[PDB]
């Protein structure tokens, strides 16, 4: 009925048929939000996923809608396999126990396993 | 949703 709006602030191009591809500058409705840090949007004869951490809002730009961190961690498994490919990256095996020490909306988690720190993606990841 | 994570932030 009133869909939240957001603007592109950088190009995108289609890798999968599901995804929608962007030019910076594009104003998007937002349909669905997914914690995997792919959103559902809406244009002028457009409609595909699109990373959530390409879009600024159109309410306070440069304020973060981020959770912010929970140092103390909370318990989440890996239920398929990663492998980092940045540096900062955590690799994992499917079924890996980790604390999640930040929720952030792009889809990108920051995890402690142990003694190693990092990023890992929601979508493979789950509560216990 | 793509079964692949989104790419890391940019800009």
């Amino acid at each position: 009925i009133i869909l939240q709006t957001y603007r592109a602030i950088a190009d995108y191009e289609k890798t999968s048929g599901s995804e929608m591809a962007l030019s910076t500058g594009d104003v998007v409705e937002v349909v669905e939000k997914s914690e995997s840090g792919w959103w559902f949007c809406q244009m002028k004869g457009k409609r595909g996923w699109i990373p959530a951490s390409f879009l600024e809002p159109l309410d306070s730009p440069d304020e973060t809608e981020d959770p912010e961190p929970n140092y103390a961690g909370e318990p989440y498994v890996a239920i398929k396999a990663y492998t980092a490919v940045e540096g900062d990256e955590v690799s994992l095996l499917e079924g890996e126990a980790v604390e999640v020490i930040h929720k952030l909306l792009d889809g990108w988690w920051v995890i402690r396993k142990d003694d190693v720190t990092g990023y890992f993606p929601s979508m493979y990841l789950q509560k216990s | 949703p793509p079964s692949n994570p989104p790419p890391r932030p940019p800009a």
